[PDB]
């Protein structure tokens, strides 16, 4: 319904993009194979959902 | 004495080589600074931590100057 | 791919890679930017290591 | 001495200002040390010293690299600093470029 279609829904499109910028990160420290994230990204759309918050100490 | 003037010479001599290191960098700290941070530095310290207190300090003598 | 130089050797165009150079607080990148023109091989006995560190200096000026 | 009154003497000797004609600046430093006050590095000076060699090599000071070669067994020689990675990543992380200038005094 509401409730019983649409917090799913929601609940399921935002751990999918969660772990995607997850995998993608994690995928792209290895060193081709990062051509899989040049392909998937060719608007240039998604290129940018997630990156580390950096702190010192 | 004589033994606590070589120990007077021996850290001479150090705070010497790191302002010698300190002008080559060209870093902003002079002699005077060095010398908190080296006491800091027996004490044990993060320079993670260090350097983000000195890049504070210096931002709010950029700002009220 | 753009300039008329995908006609060349294979070996060349691999030979070739940029290495970064280190960044310090002021520096601009111009000043850090130069190729690695790499080599393994019995021909690394004419084009040492020492010879290509001469080389960036001329590349870098 | 007592580590309070050093993270006071850092405060006065950066700014003009005293423990109460700024109280949020020298509030600020205890917060920042006393969290992670004891380092997390440990004792890699070599990787650190191979980066100022580099360092003076990009500013074309290239006498310079070669005579911190002699102030960095200087350093470990007289043997008075408990870390002697600890001033060295300070001071390299304080480093500036010119452009390629050579600039030289004292010795």
């Amino acid at each position: 319904l509401v409730s019983g279609f649409e917090a799913t829904i929601n609940k399921f499109d935002k751990n999918f993009s969660a772990h995607l910028l997850d995998l993608l990160a994690r995928l792209s420290i290895y060193s081709g194979m990062a051509s899989v994230i040049s392909r998937l990204d060719f608007n240039g759309f998604y290129t940018e959902r997630l990156e580390r918050l950096s702190a010192e100490r | 004495a004589a033994a606590a003037a070589a120990n007077l010479n021996a850290v001479r001599e150090t705070m010497d080589v790191l302002l010698e290191i300190s002008r080559i960098l060209n870093t902003g700290l002079d002699m005077e600074t060095l010398s908190i941070c080296v006491r800091l530095c027996e004490q044990g310290i993060n320079p993670e931590a260090l350097s983000s207190v000195i890049k504070e300090l210096r931002k709010a003598t950029e700002a009220l100057k | 791919r753009a300039t008329n130089a995908q006609f060349d050797s294979p070996e060349i165009l691999r030979r070739l890679d940029v290495r970064l150079l280190e960044v310090s607080p002021g520096d601009t990148g111009w000043d850090v930017f130069s190729l690695d023109y790499h080599v393994d091989g019995p021909i690394a006995t004419v084009f040492t290591r020492e010879c290509m560190s001469h080389y960036l200096r001329v590349f870098n000026f | 001495k007592s580590p309070n009154v050093l993270l006071q003497n850092l405060c006065c000797r950066i700014l003009g200002r005293s423990e109460a004609d700024v109280a949020q600046q020298f509030q600020y430093a205890v917060r920042v040390i006393g969290s992670n006050f004891a380092p997390t590095v440990e004792r890699d000076e070599f990787l650190v010293a191979e980066k100022i060699k580099k360092e003076l090599i990009r500013q074309r000071r290239e006498a310079d690299a070669a005579l911190f070669s002699e102030l960095h067994r200087k350093l470990h020689s007289q043997g008075v600093l408990k870390n002697k990675w600890s001033i060295l990543y300070l001071l390299l992380s304080l480093s500036e470029d010119p452009r390629r200038q050579p600039s030289k005094v004292s010795s």
